[PDB]
């Protein structure tokens, strides 16, 4: 629903370690 | 007075006993603390309050069922108990106010103060507890860069950066069909075997967890927090236990309950006991102890934990503890073996029989997911008296024998030798 | 048990038992082989010592020559 | 001497002796903690633990609880081992030896030890208080030894005498067959002990109302409030006691505990207010003891009591099946007060 400011945990791990999040919310992440 | 078990798109599970009346229907999901990132911690933990706080006061105000709740590592254990003439009412409000809908529950207001609330709650059990937090640090610590090693309360900068977005997206790759089931511990018989499968009383959601890359691991470590303001001391030594669904759990636990837990001030506990227990009340050296083998899905524990009093003499309580576990491994009285098979019988029979159905149920829950079938005690029962010496000698061959160890204690620790002297001398070298 | 369970008592010096004493047996037997294994390790120069040494192990040992 | 028991297909079970006394029977302040820790130890037949870790060893362990008069012996064991349990809980019920040498040693260091630990906590003070100012020296006494008196084995076995009888006891276990105890308590020593009388009361026990206390202890502030209730109208203060306990009601995230004690024939509402400074405290209670005088609908709590209640029972002696319909309103009359920790803060009863 374009979310705005998504500002969570989910950012911070993505730009810390992106290849050891489990291939599974990447897609939605990327979405 | 069997449990029964299917497979129907959402598992129900059932512990008949009449024996008891306060029935009990709720939900067991196979996800927690373990199936989440170390950045968002707490999450489960806000779950958990929100409903306990509001749908708590919805309950109780509407109908007459007090609901609880639990998160050990990976269950989210949404018990609500309830009358037994009352079990329908509680799944419609169940499977109206949990799964569906969430919008009338995560208000801003409502979210905001249970977030502040969880905020104090977390904070007040760091300043306070003690045991408790030598256990999460020692969890902490075992399992580095896994999720296995996160708390099952959070940590306040965790806690603090999530507001909705966050809960959502894990309440939409957690809350599904597939790892989630029901359980009605109580008095009920074939009510919950038909109603939860109805025109619409279902989870949304459809799809399957997204697995973990790594499951668990272990290596050696401390984390001491050694302060001299509080009185007394606080240690935790472990042992990579065995996880569930292996032929090892029981053996481990007869391996555990050998030892036993010790109260040095109670009338009734001092007299009675084995080697160490002696040896220790000569002296004044501990204060409490408990062998604990605690064991998940992925990898168990194999602990002892201790709050001392005396600060001088922490050695000479580490060096006795050690020595008996080289001689559990090397040499053991028949007698032993036997009085530890009673003692466990009779530690599970009151653990897994107590009149309180949310026991039975959570652990009934827990079972279901991970043996994929309840293993009733009578085949337990069936299966431990033929627990004999060799096994375990073979089995402490195995889990204890030069291992590598983890401790981790907040308090005057500081007599504490580093790792030299609590790990090489495991095998007194004269076996 | 109704009622009576019929206990007995191993026999013991004190600390030592039956049981311990079974469990170490093979345990000092070998502990006992391998003190005079290092004893033969630590004495190689007394001609008599040697002399034994040599005829027991005659394909890795057949130093004596000059 | 009657007994009771109820069948279980689980095969765990465990017995317990309830003896009908405690710390309301004692005639010296500080000799009914000191007898139950004197309890399980050293009987005249059989040694302290020579013949008692056997118990361990046979599958099954011993517990002597405390209450304010239940002076109550448990044991948890397996089925098939009864006979031996009760043969040994009769023997320890039965004024064995009471040697005088072993209380100098054995009992009092861990009176003292759980005195120590049961009086940092201000609420069990409180609680106290409460007890002792609206009882006088009848119901309530100080449920600890704390030495005040200097109390001889004489008058331990005087007290063992006056409580410890065949006439006035009572026997319930749960998961075993009815037939084995019924015939099982006659074939072992609980037959022989003296017929003393039921120290039961006929009367509802004199209470006070309306004084308070104080003491000045190092800590967290508490306010205990109290009142008396009677067996004719007790529904009312535990349905009252589970609404403010629970969420369904505002004055939910201050209290801290809203428990009912319950006796024979009577029994105080108690209440609870603590927190660490010393004046959101008297706040507080102000307003929680204005809006309790001032009048609450409480029938829509009467579910929610009924399931806690009900899911409370867990013994076999099941306490008197309570009439939870006869419920309408509630108007607070006469009441106690407590203040323990700080005072120069804690507001008095004038303006309460
Ligand atoms: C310098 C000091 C270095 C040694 C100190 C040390 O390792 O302390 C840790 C450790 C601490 O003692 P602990 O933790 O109280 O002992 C618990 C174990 O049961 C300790 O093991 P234990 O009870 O078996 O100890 C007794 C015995 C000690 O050996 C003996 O010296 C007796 C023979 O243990 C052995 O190591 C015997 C087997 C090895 C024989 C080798 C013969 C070589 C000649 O002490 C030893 O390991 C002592 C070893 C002594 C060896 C000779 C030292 C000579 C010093 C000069
Ligand atoms: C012939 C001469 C040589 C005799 C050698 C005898 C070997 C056994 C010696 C005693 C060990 C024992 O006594 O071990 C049997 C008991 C069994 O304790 P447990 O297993 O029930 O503890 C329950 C958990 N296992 O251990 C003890 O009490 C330990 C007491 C403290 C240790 C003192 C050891 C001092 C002597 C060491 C001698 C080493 C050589
Ligand atoms: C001050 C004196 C300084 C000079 C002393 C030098 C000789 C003493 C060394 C003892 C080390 C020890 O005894 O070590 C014991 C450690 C035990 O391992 P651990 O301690 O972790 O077990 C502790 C809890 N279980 O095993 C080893 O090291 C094995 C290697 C031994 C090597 C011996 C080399 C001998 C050199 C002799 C030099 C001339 C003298
Ligand atoms: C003590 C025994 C001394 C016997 C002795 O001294 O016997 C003489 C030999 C010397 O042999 P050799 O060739 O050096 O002199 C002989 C030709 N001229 O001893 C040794 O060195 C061997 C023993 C070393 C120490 C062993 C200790 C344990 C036994």
């Amino acid at each position: 629903a374009q979310t705005h400011a998504l500002s969570n945990a989910a950012v911070m791990d993505l730009q810390s370690r992106w290849e050891n999040m489990p291939s599974t919310e990447q897609q939605d992440i990327v979405s | 007075a069997e449990v029964t078990q299917l497979s129907n798109g959402i598992v129900v599970a059932t512990e008949h006993n009449p024996s008891a009346h306060t029935a009990s229907v709720g939900v067991v999901f196979g996800s927690g603390a373990a199936n989440e990132n170390p950045y968002n911690n707490g999450v489960s933990n806000l779950w958990k309050n929100i409903f306990l706080s509001k749908e708590n006061s919805a309950v109780a105000a509407k109908e007459g069922l007090a609901l609880s709740s639990n998160i050990s590592r990976d269950f989210q254990s949404y018990i609500v108990s309830s009358l037994p003439g009352s079990t329908d009412k509680s799944l419609d409000f169940l499977n109206q106010s949990f799964i569906q809908q969430k919008a009338n529950l995560l208000s801003s207001s409502n979210f905001e103060a249970t977030k502040k609330s969880v905020l104090k709650q977390v904070q007040d059990f760091e300043e306070n507890d003690h045991p408790n937090r030598v256990l999460e640090h020692l969890h902490s610590t075992a399992f580095q860069n896994t999720p296995l090693s996160l708390p099952t309360r959070g940590t306040l900068e965790s806690l603090e950066n999530l507001v909705v977005a966050d809960l959502e997206s894990f309440a939409n790759n957690h809350f599904l069909n597939s790892n989630a089931v029901v359980v009605g511990t109580g008095n009920i018989k074939h009510e919950d075997l038909v109603n939860s499968i109805e025109s619409k009383n279902l989870s949304l959601q459809t799809g399957t967890k997204p697995v973990l890359k790594k499951k668990a691991a272990f290596l050696g470590s401390e984390v001491r927090l050694r302060d001299d303001t509080l009185p007394k001391a606080w240690i935790s030594l472990a042992v990579e236990g065995e996880p569930v669904n292996s032929p090892n759990y029981f053996v481990a636990k007869l391996a555990a309950q050998i030892f036993g837990s010790y109260n040095a001030f109670e009338p009734a506990s001092r007299l009675q006991g084995i080697k160490l227990l002696d040896n220790i009340q000569e002296y004044q050296l501990c204060d409490n102890f408990n062998h604990f083998s605690l064991s998940y899905k992925d990898s168990g524990l194999w602990g002892f934990s201790t709050a001392t009093r005396n600060v001088t003499m922490i050695d000479d309580l580490i060096h006795f503890t050690l020595k008996q576990w080289n001689r559990l491994t090397i040499s053991v009285t028949d007698t032993e073996v036997e009085r530890a098979k009673s003692l466990l019988k009779l530690q599970l029979g009151q653990l897994y029989e107590s009149g309180n159905p949310v026991n039975d149920a959570n652990l009934l829950g827990a079972e279901v997911l991970i043996k994929g079938s309840k293993l009733s005690l009578g085949e337990a029962f069936k299966k431990i008296d033929a627990i004999t010496v060799k096994d375990v000698k073979a089995w402490a061959g195995k889990r204890l024998w030069d291992q590598d160890i983890a401790i981790a204690g907040t308090g005057q620790i500081e007599g504490l030798l580093d790792y030299m002297r609590i790990r090489s001398d495991m095998s007194m070298m004269r076996w | 048990y109704t009622s009576h369970l019929s206990s007995k008592t191993g026999l013991h010096f004190g600390r030592l038992s039956l049981r311990s004493l079974t469990a170490y047996a093979p345990n000092l037997m070998l502990w006992g082989g391998a003190s005079m294994l290092g004893l033969f390790v630590f004495t190689e120069g007394w001609p008599k010592f040697q002399d034994t040494l040599y005829k027991k192990i005659p394909l890795l040992g057949p130093t004596l020559e000059d | 001497l009657t007994v009771s028991a109820r069948d279980a297909p689980t095969k765990i079970s465990t017995l317990a002796v309830k003896v009908h006394g405690g710390s309301r029977y004692a005639t010296k302040d500080g000799v009914a903690h000191l007898l139950n820790r004197f309890n399980f130890q050293n009987t005249n037949t059989r040694s302290a633990l020579k013949l008692v870790r056997e118990s361990e060893l046979l599958g099954g362990t011993f517990k002597s609880t405390l209450d304010r008069e239940y002076i109550t012996l448990k044991a948890t064991f397996l089925k098939d081992d009864l006979p031996y349990y009760v043969n040994a809980l009769a023997d320890v019920l039965y004024k064995t030896a009471f040697k005088p040498h072993e209380l100098t040693e054995s009992v009092l260091p861990a009176a003292r030890y759980d005195y120590a630990v049961a009086e940092q906590c201000p609420v069990k003070s409180a609680e106290d208080q409460l007890y002792a100012i609206t009882f006088r020296k009848g119901l309530g006494n100080p449920l600890l030894y704390d030495g005040v008196e200097r109390v001889s084995l004489q008058d331990i076995k005087d007290f063992a005498d006056k409580v410890y009888t065949k006439e006035n006891l009572e026997v319930s276990g749960e998961n075993v067959v009815e037939a084995d105890l019924k015939r099982f308590v006659d074939e072992s020593l609980l037959s022989t002990l003296p017929a003393g009388k039921s120290l039961v009361s006929k009367s509802e026990p004199k209470f006070f109302l309306g004084e308070e206390n104080r003491v000045r202890f190092i800590g967290d502030s508490v306010a205990a409030i109290g009142i008396p209730v009677n067996k004719a109208s007790l529904a009312q203060y535990e349905v009252l006691a589970n609404y403010l306990t629970s969420a369904l009601s505002e004055l939910s995230g201050l209290i801290s505990s809203a428990k009912l004690d319950k006796f024979t024939d009577g029994g105080l509402f108690t209440l609870f207010v603590r927190d660490q400074d010393s004046a959101v405290v008297s706040s507080n209670i102000k307003k929680i003891v204005a809006d309790l005088k001032k009048g609450k609908d409480l029938s829509p709590a009467i579910n929610y009591t009924k399931l806690k209640n009900a899911v409370q029972n867990e013994s076999v002696s099941s306490p008197i099946e309570l009439n939870f319909d006869a419920v309408k309103d509630f108007k607070l009359g006469k009441f106690n007060y407590v203040a323990v920790g700080d005072v120069s803060n804690l507001p008095y009863l004038d303006e309460l």
